[PDB]
RNA sequence: UGAAAUGCGCAGAUACCGGGAGGAACGCCGAUGGCGAAGGCAGCCACCUGGUCCACCCGUGACGCUGAGGCGCGAAAGCGUGGGGAGCAAACCGGAUUAGAUACCCGGGUAGUCCACGCCCUAAACGAUGCGCGCUAGGUCUCUGGGUCUCCUGGGGGCCGAAGCUAACGCGUUAAGCGCGCCGCCUGGGGAGUACGGCCGCAAGGCUGAAACUCAAAGGAAUUGACGGGGGCCCGCACAAGCGGUGGAGC
């Protein structure tokens, strides 16, 4: 596709590679720096507001947010049908976090200087605990649409 | 009503809809149905083959609280569908008994043909 | 139908079942097959009838070949009289498309297409290749007969190819090869299959068939190239995947 999978360094406060890729998401203009900034904060807001360590916490919201299935569309004799089809591994991970940054923009709280607290509600909206947010409608609604015409 | 099991099923194709009607190895027909039958209006339902599809299946499904499991289908007139599907018309609906559950013997072709009724308009002859 | 419309349908169409009437054609088998001199000929049954191959080599004993003119046969369309007419369909009547549409597409529809009797006699009537005979490697598939029947032998249909032939393409025991016999035919292109005359025909038309004038070509085959919603293989931020943006505002 765009390219061979690189692989990234994990992320410097906990060694998770998957959190480096979230931070990725965030980050716009290379300004890294803000962007980890950012997701620290939120994680920071995770561990008042909640009882739990964040790391648990986003990697819950991640899981609740990767669609197992999507519709394709395809061209049939007639008019182009939506397949219904599975999602690669590496595929789901990258419309979950995709997903969850750009829900997170979208909540109308603007906490902290930036966008930090968004994403750190974001998450735990995202969780299972708590499985809601506009993450995670998304993911929910694709799923819906495949099996719909299954 | 009266489990039958084994019986017939005839496809009548036609370019305006699709009827089709499960019998007893008699002949005495156990139900029928048709792109009508099912809710579906004059143009689309009638020949559609998704039409004959949906009417296959719903002969099968009817037919098989009477208990039914074996069928020979018949396949009469030549029809189908404008639809985009590739809509032979009648395959479809010999497909949609093949999976309706029914095991299917055979396939006959019996279209009846008249020694020379009348002369034929539509661009025909 | 590309989309449509004309059209048909509530006097009930379409789709479905049963009954009847009528005309035309004969699915599968079916072939890359078979028959005939050609045109041409395919449901099944019987009668009448032509051609043709093979085996035995039994009979006649050169009785042979070709064949100007004749006579006959001769697809389709067409003509005459009568019959028939389901489907199809020149002309025609409409719908659409289009710049226009006297067309292509769609709905109708007469002659005709079918039968009989008579006439017409044409064609890319083609293998574009007259008939007979003899001689000149094979290989392969096939239809039909005989045999000592994992193959030989005779007749036929195809493919590939020796020698050779041919401008090339190609032909090559199914000759376009090597020979002989006889028939028909050609002699640059246009004018022209016309004019005139004759013969034939009910008619349409057919057969035969020029001249003046005019042009340096007309032409065959093959070569390189340019040109015009097939197949295979493969590329490029070409698409897809993804991030940011132009199209909105002011400048």
């Amino acid at each position: 596709r765009y390219a061979n999978k690189r692989f990234r360094k994990a992320q410097c406060p906990i060694i998770e590679r998957l959190t480096n890729s979230l931070m990725m998401n965030g980050r716009n203009n290379g300004k890294k720096l803000k962007a980890v900034r950012i997701i620290k904060h939120t994680l920071d807001i995770i561990n008042v507001l909640t009882d739990q360590n964040p790391i648990q916490v986003v990697v819950d919201a991640i899981t609740n947010t990767g669609p197992r299935e999507d519709t394709t569309r395809v061209g049939g004799g007639g008019a182009a049908r939506r397949q219904a089809v599975d999602v690669s591994p590496l595929r789901r991970v990258n419309q979950a976090i995709a997903l969850l940054t750009i829900g997170a923009r979208e909540a109308a709280f603007r906490n902290i200087k930036t966008i930090a607290e968004t994403l750190a509600e974001e998450l735990i909206n995202a969780a299972k605990g708590s499985s809601t947010s506009y993450a995670i409608k998304k993911k929910d609604e694709l799923e819906r649409v495949a099996k719909s015409n299954r | 009503d009266n489990s039958q099991v084994f019986g017939v099923a005839r496809i009548y194709a036609s370019f305006n809809d699709t009827f089709v009607h499960v019998t007893d190895l008699s002949g005495k027909e156990t139900i029928a149905r048709v792109t009508g039958g099912m809710k579906v209006k004059a143009d689309r339902d009638e020949s559609s083959p998704y039409a004959a599809m949906l009417a296959a299946q719903d002969v099968a499904a009817k037919c098989r609280e009477v208990g039914i499991t074996a069928v020979h289908v018949k396949i009469r007139a030549t029809g189908g569908t404008r639809t985009k599907t590739p809509g032979p018309g009648g395959q479809a609906a010999l497909r949609a008994l093949a999976r309706s559950g029914l095991r299917i013997g055979r396939i006959e072709d019996v279209t009846p043909v008249p020694s020379d009724s009348t002369r034929k308009k539509g661009g025909r002859r």
